[PDB]
């Protein structure tokens, strides 16, 4: 699962 | 946003784009000087862009304002994403009008089945990368806590809720983080995380704003 930012944080 | 539609220029007046030489997260204008976004979107050098539609072209109605300070929730935990909320104070007040307006904070939490509008400039493909120029919109319902906890066992705290479609195909995605989840005219959620995008049985997870109304108000009042 990853956050939905740019870039994502998983 | 995957599986959504073109919102229409300035039809979501409270939507902001957080920019550091490129769009990286969304946010919501809650008054002339404050934006609410996700804590994981925190970084220094943030420029808040209001009144945007096409983020790659200046078309009119845009207001670019520097962040004066960013306040990440003191209890934000980057490992669990619990308390994933941040307040941004603008260096100067935005000019409010028909194309730039604030969204109201909730007085009560929303219930399962409630229809909401999620918007953003994130990836529009569940498989691959394709960023849009214009703002995309998606109507999605809040899911029951039992379905949410079944999809992400042991990962859902009381400060999160799931929203979306279990069948897949419609979801928020990378680049949408920090953006608004508005239901009945009130900001109920903040785009936070999920497993992939628009995947079956993996709905989006959002920060539950109704649990932070008190904190937001007290924080704004003392800053
Ligand atoms: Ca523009």
């Amino acid at each position: 699962s990853c956050t939905r930012s740019i870039p994502p944080q998983c | 946003i995957v599986g959504g539609y073109t919102c229409g220029a300035n039809t979501v007046p409270y939507q902001v784009s957080l920019n550091s030489g490129y769009h990286f997260c969304g946010g919501s204008l809650i008054n002339s000087q404050w934006v609410v976004s996700a804590a994981h979107c925190y970084k220094s050098g943030i420029q808040v862009r209001l009144g945007e539609d096409n983020i790659n072209v200046v078309e009119g109605n845009e207001q670019f304002i520097s962040a004066s300070k960013s306040i990440v929730h003191p209890s934000y935990n980057s490992n669990t994403l619990n308390n994933d909320i941040m307040l941004i104070k603008l260096k100067s007040a935005a000019s409010l009008n028909s194309r730039v307006a604030s969204i109201s904070l909730p007085t009560s939490c929303a219930s399962a089945g409630t229809q909401c509008l999620i918007s953003g400039w994130g990836n529009t493909k569940s498989s691959g990368t394709s960023y849009p120029d214009v703002l995309k919109c998606l109507k999605a319902p809040i899911l029951s806590d039992s379905s949410c906890k079944s999809a992400y066992p042991g990962q859902i705290t009381s400060n999160m809720f799931c929203a979306g479609y279990l069948e897949g195909g419609k979801d928020s995605c990378q680049g949408d983080s920090g953006g608004p989840v508005v239901c009945s005219g009130k900001l109920q959620g903040i785009v936070s995380w999920g497993s992939g995008c628009a995947q079956k049985n993996k709905p989006g997870v959002y920060t539950k704003v109704c649990n932070y109304v008190s904190w937001i108000k007290q924080t704004i009042a003392s800053n």
